[PDB]
Order: C-alpha cells, then structure tokens, then sequence
DNA sequence: TTTTTTTTT
C-alpha cells in the first residue's frame, strides 16, 4: 500500500514538474493563466506533446487511465495553488485531451469488452438528449442546537471517482440534535446523458446502425443537439445493477466524457489581413468580386451583382420607440428552362453560411414557418433565422402556402394562434427563389405581368426580380456552346490522362471562359465577404437628394414613349430597395459613408430590372 | 471558513433600517421610509415589507456591500435574520401595550400567551413562524442579476436571482399549511409542527413527559384554529422574444408565489420578477420561490410631461399628429385610430344591452403601412392582442376544448379575443381568413359573448 | 461465436438446450455452428479485358451481348451500354460539379420483353434494383423502374428536399436510371 | 510595422482586432557581464535536473589542477593488433575512453610519439582521431590562436590536417 | 377497448 502511495507521489511531481517547468517549453502555466483570468474550469493537453517529455507517462495513461487521470489532475490544483491569483470555482479543476489515439479510434460498431477501462475516442451521430439536470455533490448543514457546521460529500458509479460512501442524506446530528441546510453553501452539478450513432456512410448495408450511451457533466452539459456530427473522448467502462440480492451478469456499459469536437468556419492571418486591404484599395473591388463570383457560368453579370449585394445585405434600423425598418434583400428570377437558375441557387447555398433549401412541390405552409405538432415546431424559414433560404419551383407552391410567407417577408416574425398555442417567432432572413412562368414558357405575345402570373402583394416584398429568357440567336448560340465546350475539356496541370473523381488570384483560366481579365479565388471570395459584412456605413446628403430625385423619375416615367413594357410593381418599398442596395455597396468598399459613386451603382442596376424591351417575335 | 454570528449580522441590519432616509421635497426634513413602513406593520396596518438590496448597496454605511452580498448569496438565510430584527424593532416601538386582535389567530395566540402567564419559556414553547405575522421580500435593479430562464443553473441555486418573462399558466389561490397543532386526549398539552417543502407526515403518540411515564396513550388530534395557512398560487413563465438564441424556441420554468404576491398576475401578462432558485427534496427537480412581481401591462400620481398637457387643454389635433410619426399623413386615418382606442359608452336600458366600443376596417394598396399603424397600436393598447389571417384558426380565435391525455379530462381554453378582454384585439390579412373561420366573430363584435356547448362542456365567456 | 452470422443465413448448430431462468421457457447455448453456404483483378483478367478493348468490333459485341434472348432492338441495346459504362464526373474550381449519369426512357406497347431487359440490366450492372425510398438506395449504380405511368429535383439534383409539420431533410444519392411505360 | 497599420486600418473601420529559431548557436560574454551568468547557474532549475536519471545530481566539473573536493581521475586504455591479406599492413591500435578528453591529451600525445621514434619511416604514417567535439562548437572561434581540426596525422617533420 | 375534438396531409 505505502508503495502505491509512493507511486502516486512520483506520478503527481513528473505531472507536476511538466505543468510547472521554470521556463514552460508548451506554455500550459501561461494557459493556466488565461484560463483562470477567463473563469473556466478544464484544460485542454495534446497527448503527443505529453508523449514527448514522458512517454512513459503517456502510453500508461491509455491503458492504466484511471490512477494516471486522477494523478494528473492533483498536479493541475498544486499547480494553481502556486500562483498569485485565487481559486474562486468551488468545483475542482479538470483535464481534456486531445492528440493521437492509433489504436483507441473506435465506432460504436468496434467498441467492444476488450476495451472497457481505457481512454477511447469515437465518432457518429447525436440521435437522443436529455435536459440538463442538476445533481448533488455536497451538502452543508447547520446545527443551531450547538451553532456547529456539518458537511457530507457525495459519489456515484458515473463519477470518475472509485470511492463510494453510504449517500443517505443527513438529517440529525450524533447528538440527535435536528439540522437544516445551507442552500448557500451546498454545491451542485450539471448533468446531461446522449447517445450515438454509426455514421451513415460507414454503415454496413442492409443491417440496422449500433448505437452507444453517453455521460456528460459541468461545462460539458448543454452543447449538443440531435443530428450533430461529433467526435468524443472519455473512458469505457461498465455499470452493475442488483433486484432483490440476484443480479444478472448482464451489465450496461457508458462513456464518461473528457472532451467533445465538433466536426460539421472563418480563418485569418495578418497577410490576408494585408491583401483584403490591398484589394478593398483597388480601382473597382465591386466589379472585381461581381465578375469573379461564379466564373463557369456564362452570362448573367446583372444577376450576380444582385446576388453579391444579397451576401453582403442592409442595415437594420431600430428606432428610439421601438419601431423596426426591415435590413434583409429578397431575389426572385423567373425565366425559360435550362437558363442555370437551380445552378445560381445552389452556389448560394454553398457561399453563405446558415443557409437552407427548400421546394415549393413538396413545402406545405405551415412546414415552411411553423407547425402544431401538443407542442410546436420550427419550420424551415424560423430555422434559417439571420441566414438565407432557396426555394426552387417557386412557382409549384399553392397560394394558400404562399400567403403564409407575407408576414415573414416584411415582418420578420411567425405569429401563431391555434389550439393552446399563442407565440411569436422570429424569422429574420433573406428570401432567393426561382419559378418558371405560367405557360411553362415564356410567351412574347402577352405583358411580362402576365407571363409571371402572381398578385403585387407578393410581387412587391421582392426587392429585386429577373426575367429570364432563351432566344435563339446565332451569335449568342455560339458563343455559349463554346464556353460550354471548352468548361467541358478542361483538366488540371498535375494530374493524369486516365485519373476519376472517386494565393490570391487564380491562376488557370480556360474554364471561366474569360480570356485575360483576373479572377479572385473563392476562399478569398469567403474571407473578404465576412469581413466586409461587418462594416456599418451611414448614410449623406448628396446620396439622400439623389435617392429622393431618382424615386420621383421611375415612378413618373411613362413607358408609351419608348416602346418598352414595365417588368415590377414601383411602390414606397423600392425606396428602401434603393437605400438597401446603397449600403450593401458601400460596405465591399470598406467605407463608413454611403455617396453618391454608391448610388449610381445601385439605380443603375434597380433600372436595369425594372424595365425590359419588347421581344423581338413582336418587334 | 463560514460566519455563523448573528448579532452581530442582526447589528448590521438594525443600523441600515435605522439610517436610510430620503430628503423631504420641500427641504423640510428626512423622511426614514423602512422603519415607517415597520411601523405600519406595528399597527397592523400592513402585512409586508419589499426591500431594495441596491439601497443597501448604495448606502453610506459601512460594510454595506460585504452585507449586499451575504443577502444575494444566502437570500434563504438571511430572511429569518430581517424578520428578527423587525420583530424587536416592534416591540421596542411598541412596548408594554398590546398589538390588536384582528383574526381567530391573534385571539388564540393572545388569549394562550396569557393563560400561560396565569422570553424563553415564549421562544421554547412557541416556533418563530407562529410568534411572527408579517412577510419580507427582496428586490434588485442592476443589471448584473438579470437572466434569462436559459442561464438558470447549478451555480444558481440558494443565490436571489432576477428576471422578466411572460406567464403561460397560473392556478387559482388555494390555502397551503405552514404550522400545524396538534392536541392530546388524556393530558391536554399540544404540539407545534412546522411544515416546509410540498409534504409532511403527522405525529402519531403523544411526547408529553407526564403522559409517556403515565402510558396514558393518548391520541392527537389536529386543530385548525391555531394552525397556520398561507395564499399559494402557481404560475409557468416562459422566456421573451428578445431573450432567446437564433433559430430557437422559448422555455419556461415553475414559480410558487406566497401571501400578498399572489393575485398579481393573469394569464395574457408581461412580468419582472426576483425571487430564489431552489431544489425539490442524486439528481434533483428545481423550481423558482418568487419574492416580488411586477407587472409591465400596469406599470392619483401623473407626470409633469401630462400635467403640461392637462393644463393646455385643445390636444386633439397633437394627440392625432403623435401616433407613429415616422409615417407621414393619414391625419384622418389616426384620428379614427384615437377614437377607437378610446370607445363610446356601454347602454343597458331595460335589461337590453348595447356595445360601446367602436370598430374600424382598413384597405389599401400594397405598401402604405397598415402593418405599421397595427404594430404601434398594438404597443400603444395597455392589453391588446395581434393575429394574422393565416395563422389563427376560428377555435385559435374564441376558445377551445383541450383533452389532457394525463387525465382523460375535458376542460376549456380561452383563445385571442378571450385574452384581449377589455381591450383591443388587432387582424393583419383579414381577406386571406376562411369563411368558416371568419363567421366566428359574429357573436364577439355585437354580443360580446363566446357561447360553447360541445363535449362535457357547456358555458359562456 | 458472435458477429458470425447475418439474418437470412442457413445454418446448423451444435449446442446445450436449457431453460430460462413450474413453467419455464427454452433457449440453446450455442456450442458450435456450421454455415450451408470484386474489386480485385489478375494479370490474366487484366490482359482479358485488354484484349476486348484492343478489338475493333468491341462495342458492337458489347451491343450484341445484351440480352441475346431478345430479338433486334439493335440500337436500344447500344443505349442500354451507354446507360451501363456512362460519362465522366466533373468538379471545377469554382465547386459547381457537372453529372456523369446517363438516362433511358422507353415507351409504347405493354409487351415486347420490356420487363425482362429490365431484368437483365438488373442481374449485368455492378450495383442495382429494379422496382415498379426506392430512388435513394444505388448510390453509384443503376434502377430499372417499370411501370412508370404510375422527382424532377431527383434526376437533376441527384437530390429530393422535404418541409411538412415538424421536418426538413434531403435525401442525396447518384444514380443513372432506366424507365419503361406503357403511354408528363 | 505593417501588421500595426492593419490593426489601426480595423479598428478606424471599426471591423473587430479579435479577426526566432535559428538553430542550435553558441553565446560569448566579455568582462564585468560574467558575474551574471555566473549567479545564473548557480540559482536555476533548468540545469538542476528535477526529472530522470540525473534526478537532483548537479552540473559536473572539471579542470587540470587540483581544487577543494576535487578527484584525481583516469581515462581508459586499451590496444589492438590487426593482420590482413598477407600484406605488410599490420596495424596497431591504442584507445582512451571514459571521460572528456581534454586539449593538453593531444598535446602530451604528440610528445609520446615522438619520443618513442614511431615516425622514424615518415613514409609510414601515424594517424591521431578525436570524436564527438561538434557538442562543443564554438569554443575555438573567438580567436586567432585555435583551430577546428578532428583528424591528424603526425610526422617528425611537421603536424598536418585538413581544411576543415 | 371506444368516443370526441382540432391540426395536418
Ligand atoms: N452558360 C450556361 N448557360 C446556361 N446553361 C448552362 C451554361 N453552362 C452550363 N449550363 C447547363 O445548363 C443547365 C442549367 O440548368 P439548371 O440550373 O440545371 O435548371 P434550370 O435552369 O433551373 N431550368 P429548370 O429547372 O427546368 O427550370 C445545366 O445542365 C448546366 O450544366
Ligand atoms: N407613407 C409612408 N411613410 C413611411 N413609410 C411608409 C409609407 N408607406 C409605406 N411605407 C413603408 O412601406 C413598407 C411596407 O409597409 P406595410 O405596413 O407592410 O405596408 P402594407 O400596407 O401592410 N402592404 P400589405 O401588407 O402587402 O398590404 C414599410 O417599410 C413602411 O415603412
Ligand atoms: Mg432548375
Ligand atoms: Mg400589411
Ligand atoms: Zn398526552
């Protein structure tokens, strides 16, 4: 006994004396720092640094994890006994790793009995929670018979903790003298359990997926959700049970968490830092990042300015009695078939973080904002709150689930009133979509109000809407048919004849079809977009008495003149489109005020979507 | 490592009761507002006292902080400790007189104190709860106790805890034990239980020494005379907008609400409240213990800003201008507005009843700011509901039949224009509603009553 | 003796009958059990294969070869073995993939061995079903669908999407398809 | 610096902050600055090994004339005789191990050699090997007076090396 | 089990 006690005096100082090496070659007495300055209470360890300095140590605490755990953690509090800042947390310090595992990487598949004690780390899915609960962990009573304090601590199987004691929850002193408790000073805990899955693609066809439950305490609680992808790290270990004095040999086994990784997005460095404002500097960054948006697709550039100002979007203002002027844009495009509107919008899905996707064949209303289900149940534009959402075949929807979307277009809210449920919801997001006309396609013979085919209520919460149409021209026949050819033949420097898929600017551009102008490559399309979108611009006069003339001349222009047709409804809202647009261009300039140079941009392109020519099978 | 000296945390208290004043507003004197407010309760014109833990805080006394503190951290505690020094504050108020006997109690305790004379004999024989009769109450305003029901977790539990939240459901007041006495057959001596938490278990054979060495086995019976009840009232609160994360749904929590508390709240309300965090007697249930409640629907005194307005007189013209003026126009239309939020006269000559409030219909083109006008109504209305025609069914409207699948019970449920009662119920989209949704309100907009008769049930709202 | 066996096998076992711990129910501790029951090539596989490509005639062969039974339908079958071996699948820099899947329809006539072609591509293709859900399950191989008189964003997505009363989702897989009616 | 100017350029945009190895080398310290690095090593714990098989045993040391607890000590000898292929080539081996080889060993060496008339054929020559001096790189930079050298060979006539 | 109600497909 006195040996193992000498051990584990040994184990704690080589733990000890790795936390607090005089000068810190892995700096964790400075993370200590940080750590108690921030109020946490764990610290993270890589294991391959550990296994540096004491393999020895490092290789036992896989195998014989428990005592090498609990060493460690001892030397962590003498540790922070040395310092000159105090231990306020009344919970004990803890330890997380991270590193190499080699032969302890496990699924719930392979996690079987010859494990059972040792450190793991296992992949899947979050299929079940439990709400937190809180659990005791001691208890403080006052005797006033005798003004004593008595205290008793507490443990259990889930603990890490071998030590067990009788857990009856003290009632009367030795002296039989009654006691109360100290609700003040008894100290709880938080507590969670989960289960996981076998990934999907991992598998084996045909069989059900296995399945392994899971336990998590402290700052651990409250991080998961079902369907999330997560890489987990604790120890595997077994739970007797008893009825009656006869006990099945049949016992259930768990994870005791360590540390949790989520696997399902920003990254900076100072030389990025440099070239974004290199390229904020330049002649014409709006044009620059409109051209390099989605380079192998030709055509369109009108749409994707469009859809650069929807990633960039407007300011919110919420004024001093609590009145609220919407900030999000919306798009609709409408045109022929095989025009690459489904191709825009899954690029979309891809560029913009918290984005969703959605049909309007297979969308009823009530799944698309909220249901009744007695409880309620987030729909898809309540869950892509502050996000995007696409819907495709837009024009499939029912009207009666299309007037469920007016609200929420202009409000930003889902209000519901149905049998024992009265809430609102917030739903603050940006609205994409396409449609195909009323016919199926487009006819030249009838007013473009007439081949859209849907009321100016609805027509006019867009901010911006694209028609769309396929004319048999032989020049642009040509041309397209040659992008699409030479998109088509392309394959990459470094790479063999016979090989199968299973900086700043780009550099090989044959594919995007344009023959010499630069193009920005897409993660620093990403980088440069979530910078951009923080900047917050006010608005001057000279763009205000612009806005104010221009609004007076769309809405006044007679279109008999000109032998054009009207493609939108022009009311108060495409105003704020205005003042939208100009803020959204504002901010790819890095500026803090809206000018006229803004302006022009944005009724330029407000100009170019109002009004359209008449076909040329009419003309 | 833990201070259990009274008297001198009883010293602390006493001089912050005895020190805090306030400036009278003609500079005449200092008015010292707790102890008044302790003397009220001596004269028994009072049953409370709510007391601000941030005067105590800002007091020039010292370790008035270490004192806010301790309150905060031990809320539980120190309860017993303020009741303490108030009582002694009474009596040294009020001496060798008598407090008077208004209920079946304070005559059975002041007729017994004194067939007992034909203080430790007083504090031996009778527990606190029952020599004590009034309520103490905590309160914070700084921002570093404002929560969420989210964030309310183990750290939390014993700690005075704040926060602000509508109420989804709340009981009716119900009496609740919290001392029980109890008599003996053979040698007529008694006994005093006091009761905490939601259970407790009667003594069976009688404790008097003279009867236990005699084996007299006399029985106890329970009187309800010198027993002590207290108003219970339970409510459900459940978390605001503003309050909850992206892409998320509100959650509630359980609330118990004692003595003069309760009352305070109805369901359709937005509340603030303060009140402890405590556990349910390894893994435990939790509830929140409400000190004090204020409702923000509601919260002879009037601001110098409306004083200003009730000396000029001629404000119709303003009072119409000042509803939303970010929209610019419809004079007329607000004009419409102000007099429906305002109403005529209810009439009920011989037995027939006519409607004095007044209704009003919008149209228009897209983009003219309806919405707008409804939302500042809707904030500008003390209780006022909002629906869309989408969102709302015809039951979702007037009242609804739920079937609780724990019970097997029928019971009914009151829908918008039942929670908007006595005052304004706004609809947005009212073309898009249902024909056989819409026909519901033709009783509401000229009877002013829900009728039912569905089920097991069969009543009128 | 775990994870020896699958649902479907046939098996024979050695082992102790017991009963469970008047009446008891039985069970058998399994002492012994006896079973009644790609990707890989050689150089004389490889060489096989070779020698089929090195022919000229090889894909008029290909064409002949399938479904012999079966009389003419010569070009039918030269588009079922386009439907088989399919394009190449494209990824460019910008993240916009381009589909290698090919898609067959057939129409007319209820009879001419319409079923049994579809048998055939079933049995010859290196993953497959064939049906009259059922779309999701051929990530890389082939479904025959019969009787399709009885999805837009399946074929050109290679993906469906759902929002009703308390889901979303959407369900991803490649597949090319073969479809038979009898006549949107 | 620029990384400065990108810091101030964020924060006058008002965009959130929040977004030497060199191998091994020796060291040289002149006059009066030696009595720090004298304190140093007799305060730290880096050169106090607290871990290992060197567990709480202090830094060794080591000079060519006596000093207060000092111990007089030996290196190790050892010799060889080697015959190959029926040539004239035998050769002869001697060794010295077990301790830090200190520069007079060579010098004294030298002497040895020459003494004993070893080179006398300087057609035959006597060759002289020193290892694991790379630990200690360095210590013969700092002036005109010393020389890296590994291998020599030994004449009567003269001393030679290679260029090193 | 059978019966009655309100949301969803
Ligand atoms: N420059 C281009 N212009 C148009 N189409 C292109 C171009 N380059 C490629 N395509 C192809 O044309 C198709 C784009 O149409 P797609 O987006 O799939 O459906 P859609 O445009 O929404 N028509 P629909 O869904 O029937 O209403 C894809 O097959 C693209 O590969
Ligand atoms: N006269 C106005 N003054 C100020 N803002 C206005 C005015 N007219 C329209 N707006 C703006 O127009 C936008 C739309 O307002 P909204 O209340 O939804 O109109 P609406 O009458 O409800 N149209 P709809 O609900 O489709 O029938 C808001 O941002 C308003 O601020
Ligand atoms: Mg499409
Ligand atoms: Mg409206
Ligand atoms: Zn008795």
């Amino acid at each position: 006994d006195r040996a193992e006690d000498a051990r584990k005096q040994e184990i704690t100082e080589q733990y000890l004396n790795f936390l607090d090496n005089q000068a810190d070659t892995f700096h964790y007495r400075q993370k200590i720092v940080k750590m108690m300055n921030d109020g946490e209470s764990r610290l993270v360890m890589n294991l391959d640094e550990i296994r540096e300095i004491l393999p020895e140590r490092a290789e036992g605490l896989l195998t014989q994890s428990v005592l090498e755990m609990n060493c460690l953690q001892s030397a962590l509090q003498m540790a922070i006994n040395r310092s000159d800042v105090q231990a306020v947390v009344k919970t004990g310090f803890h330890v997380g790793f991270e590193g190499t595992f080699g032969e302890r990487h496990v699924n719930p598949r392979t996690l079987k009995s010859s494990y059972l004690g040792n450190l793991v780390c296992c992949e899947g899915i979050v299929t079940k929670c439990s709400t937190v609960r809180q659990k005791l962990l001691t208890s403080v009573h006052y005797c006033p018979a005798t003004n004593k304090v008595l205290e008793k601590k507490f443990a259990d199987f889930t603990m890490l903790d071998t030590a067990v004691t009788n857990n009856n929850y003290p009632t009367e002193d030795e002296n039989k003298n009654p006691l109360e408790t100290e609700f003040g000073h008894s100290v709880y805990k938080d507590h969670q359990t989960f289960t996981i899955q076998e990934l999907p693609e991992s598998a084996p066809a045909g069989q059900l997926p296995r399945a392994v439950d899971c336990v998590a305490d402290l700052d651990l609680a409250d991080r998961v959700k079902p369907g999330d992808r997560v890489r987990i790290i604790g120890v595997f270990r077994v739970l007797p049970n008893k009825q009656n004095g006869v006990s099945s040999g049949s016992f259930r086994s768990i994870i005791i968490i360590n540390h949790i990784q989520m696997l399902s997005i920003p990254n900076f460095e100072p030389q990025d830092v440099k070239d974004v404002r290199k390229i904020s500097k330049s002649r014409n960054p709006f044009e620059l990042l409109a051209r390099s948006l989605a380079p192998s697709i030709c055509g369109h550039e009108e749409t994707k300015k469009a859809l650069l100002c929807l990633l960039l979007g407007g300011m919110e203002k919420i004024l001093n009695n609590g009145s609220r002027l919407r900030g999000d844009i919306n798009v609709l495009l409408i045109g022929d078939p095989s025009v690459a509107k489904s191709q825009l919008l899954r690029y979309v899905l891809r560029m913009a973080p918290r984005a969703i996707t959605t049909t309007g064949r297979g969308s009823s209303g009530v799944g698309l904002t909220a249901a009744v289900t007695r409880r309620l149940e987030a729909g898809a534009m309540v869950l892509a709150d502050r996000g995007v959402v696409c819907i495709d075949e837009f024009d499939k929807m029912s009207d009666i689930d299309r007037t469920a979307i007016h609200e929420v277009m202009e409000q930003g809210r889902v209000t519901i009133s149905k049998a024992g449920i009265h809430a609102k919801l917030n739903a603050r997001c940006s609205v994409l979509a396409a449609a195909n006309p009323v016919y199926g396609r487009y006819n030249p013979f009838k007013s473009p109000m007439e081949n859209i085919g849907m009321q100016d209520s609805l027509l006019s919460r867009f901010d911006l809407i694209f028609v769309l149409l396929d004319e048999h021209d032989a020049d642009k026949d040509a041309n397209v048919a040659e992008h699409v050819l030479k998109l088509h033949t392309y394959r990459t420097q470094g790479e063999a004849d016979g090989t199968v898929l299973p900086s700043i600017y780009e550099e090989n551009t044959q594919w995007a079809g344009i023959q010499d102008t630069k193009i920005l490559t897409m993660d620093f399309m990403r980088k440069y977009i979530h910078l951009a979108r923080s900047v917050q611009p006010k608005l001057t006069d000279e763009a205000t008495e612009y806005i104010s003339e221009v609004y007076a001349d769309i809405r006044s222009f007679d279109i008999t003149k000109t032998d054009q047709e009207r493609t939108m409804p022009v009311t108060a809202r495409q105003l704020e489109t205005l003042i939208r647009l100009s803020t959204a261009i504002a901010k790819a300039r890095f500026s803090k005020k809206v000018e006229r140079e803004d302006t022009e941009k944005a009724y330029n392109l407000l100009h170019f979507a109002c009004f359209k020519e008449k076909p040329k099978a009419r003309q | 490592t833990y201070n259990t000296d009274w008297a001198a945390e009883k010293t602390k208290i006493r001089s912050f009761f005895d020190e805090y004043y306030v400036d009278n507003e003609d500079g005449s004197g200092k008015a010292f507002p707790y102890r008044d407010q302790v003397f009220e309760i001596a004269r028994r014109d009072k049953q409370a006292i709510v007391v601000n833990v941030d005067h105590i805080k800002e007091s020039d006394i010292p370790d008035a902080l270490e004192l806010s503190e301790a309150i905060t951290s031990n809320t539980k505690r120190y309860e017993v400790l303020f009741k303490d020094t108030i009582s002694d504050m009474i009596q040294d108020y009020l001496g060798d007189k008598q407090a008077p006997v208004i209920d079946a109690l304070d005559a059975y305790m002041f007729q017994r104190l004194h067939m007992d004379r034909n203080l430790q004999d007083k504090r031996k024989k009778y527990p606190p709860q029952l020599l004590q009769r009034f309520e103490v109450y905590f309160t914070t305003d700084d921002a570093a106790h404002e929560t969420c029901v989210r964030n309310i977790k183990a750290t939390e539990i014993g700690h005075l805890v704040s926060m602000k939240g509508v109420v989804i459901r709340a009981t009716e007041v119900k009496p609740c034990v919290e001392v029980m006495t109890y008599t003996c057959d053979t040698c007529a001596a008694e006994v005093y239980q006091p009761v905490k938490g939601m259970q407790f278990t009667p003594p069976v054979n009688c404790p008097n020494k003279e009867c236990v060495e005699a084996k007299a086995n006399g029985r106890l019976h329970m009187q309800l005379r010198g027993s002590k009840f207290v108003k219970f009232q339970e409510l459900k609160i459940q978390e605001l907008s503003e309050q909850v994360p992206v892409g998320s749904i509100p959650r509630t929590m359980t609330v118990h609400v004692y003595g003069e508390m309760t009352r305070k709240c109805n369901t359709g309300n937005v509340v603030h409240v303060s009140g402890v965090f405590l556990p349910i007697m390894l893994v435990a249930d939790t509830y929140l213990e409400a000190h004090y409640i204020n409702n923000l629907d509601d919260n002879g005194v009037q601001s110098a800003e409306l004083e200003v307005l009730r000396r000029k007189g001629d404000n119709y013209e303003t009072l119409a201008a000042s509803i939303a003026p970010e929209i610019f126009g419809h004079v007329d239309v607000k004009k419409c507005l102000l007099m429906a939020l305002v109403g005529g006269n209810d009439n009920s000559s011989n037995g027939m009843k006519i409607r004095g409030c007044i209704n009003v219909l919008m149209m228009g083109d897209p983009g003219v700011a309806k919405s707008q006008l409804l939302g500042y109504v809707n904030r500008l209305a003390p209780r006022s509901q909002y629906t869309t025609g989408r969102g709302s069914s015809g039951v979702g409207l007037t009242a609804a039949v739920m079937k609780d699948p724990v019970t097997g019970e029928m019971s009914l449920e009151g829908g918008a224009l039942v929670l908007a009662d006595g005052g304004i119920c706004c609809i947005d989209e009212f073309d898009k509603m249902m024909d056989h949704d819409r026909t519901a309100i033709h009783e509401v907009m000229e009877q002013q009553t829900i009728s039912i008769a569905k089920a097991g049930i069969m009543t009128t709202l | 003796l775990t994870d020896k066996v699958v649902p479907g096998n046939r098996v024979t076992i050695v082992g102790v009958y017991s009963i469970k711990k008047g009446i008891r129910t039985p069970y058998l501790r399994v002492l012994g059990i006896h079973m009644e029951t790609f990707t890989t090539f050689t150089p004389e596989e490889e060489r096989m294969f070779k020698t089929l490509a090195q022919r000229k005639d090889a894909y008029e062969l290909i064409a002949k070869s399938i479904a012999p039974s079966i009389y003419g339908s010569a070009d039918i079958k030269k588009s079922i073995a386009c439907l088989l071996f399919g394009g190449a699948r494209k990824k460019l820099p910008d993240g916009i993939t381009r589909r290698g899947d090919i898609n067959v329809l057939l129409l007319g006539d209820p009879g001419t061995a319409k079923s049994q072609l579809l048998k055939f591509v079933e049995q010859v293709s290196p993953i497959g079903v064939y049906t009259s859900g059922a779309m999701v399950l051929a990530d890389g191989g082939v479904v025959c669908i019969d009787e399709f008189d009885k999805i837009h964003e399946a074929m050109e997505q290679q993906t469906i999407s759902i929002a009703k009363a308390g889901i979303t989702t959407t369900l991803n897989s490649r597949c090319s398809v073969l479809a038979a009616a009898n006549s949107m | 610096s620029p990384m400065k100017l990108a810091n101030q350029w964020l924060n006058e945009i008002g965009v959130s902050p929040r977004t030497d190895r060199a191998g091994f080398q020796c060291l040289v310290v002149h006059g009066s600055k030696i009595h720090a690095l004298f304190n140093a090593l007799m305060d730290s714990d880096v050169v106090h090994e607290k871990t290992g098989p060197y567990t709480k045993i202090p830094p060794t040391l080591i000079a060519t004339s006596p000093f207060l607890y000092g111990q007089l000590l030996s290196l190790t000898k050892s010799s060889n005789i080697f015959a190959k292929a029926g040539t004239k080539c035998t050769e002869y081996e001697l060794k010295l191990e077990n301790g830090p080889v200190l520069p007079h060993c060579a010098k004294m060496m030298t002497q040895f050699i020459r003494s004993t008339n070893m080179c006398s054929t300087e057609e035959k020559p006597v060759t002289m090997q020193v290892m694991d001096r790379h630990t200690s790189q360095g210590m013969s930079d700092w002036t005109e007076t010393a020389t890296n050298w590994n291998t020599v060979t030994i004449a009567e006539n003269c001393v030679k090396w290679t260029k090193n």
